[PDB]
This record gives structure tokens, C-alpha cells and sequence, in this order.
């Protein structure tokens, strides 16, 4: 019983820390990619995260 | 009429004065651009 309640958090903790990492993106911040690269480019490097 | 200095500006995605206050083209422009030098024609 322990062990369904620690996978599904583990489950649930890595889904979230996946949102720290880039995939190639200049930044993981979607708001810090937008606000400094013109919209052209920006999305591009949103397609990728 | 455009000059050459800046003519490249023409395009999507460009900055400077004619993209930004003279004529803007949109991101998903489908279409051609053509230009040809009219100094015999043209040349305040």
C-alpha cells in the first residue's frame, strides 16, 4: 500500500520538475524567451518546449 | 519608391524605420517581392 501512494507522488514530482528543463530552448522561462526575442524567432524556441 | 540602404527590410520579421512606420509585412506573408534599381527614372 505504501508503495502506490510513493510511486504515484514520484510520478506526479517528476512530471512537474519536468518544467525546469530546456529541450535546446534558450531559456526554460516561457515569459523570459518572449520578452527578449522578437516573434519570429520566439516561435521557434517556444516549438521546441 | 524605397532606397537601397534598408531596401532588405521588405520581409517578414524585419525591424527598422520602414517596418516599423512605413510598411509592416505579417509573420505568414505567402507572395513575391520585387525590386529593380530606378535611378535613370528617379534620379526630394
Amino acid at each position: 500500500l505504501q508503495d502506490v501512494v510513493n510511486q504515484n507522488a514520484q510520478a506526479l514530482n517528476t512530471l512537474v520538475k519536468q518544467l525546469s528543463s530546456n529541450f535546446g530552448a534558450i531559456s526554460s522561462v516561457l515569459n523570459d524567451i518572449l520578452s527578449r526575442l522578437d516573434p519570429p524567432e520566439a516561435e521557434v524556441q517556444i516549438d521546441r518546449l | 519608391v524605397i532606397r537601397g540602404d534598408e531596401v532588405r527590410q521588405i520581409a517578414p520579421g524585419q525591424t527598422g524605420k520602414i517596418a516599423d512606420y512605413n510598411y509592416k509585412l505579417p509573420d505568414d506573408f505567402t507572395g513575391c517581392v520585387i525590386a529593380w534599381n530606378s535611378n535613370n527614372l528617379d534620379s526630394y
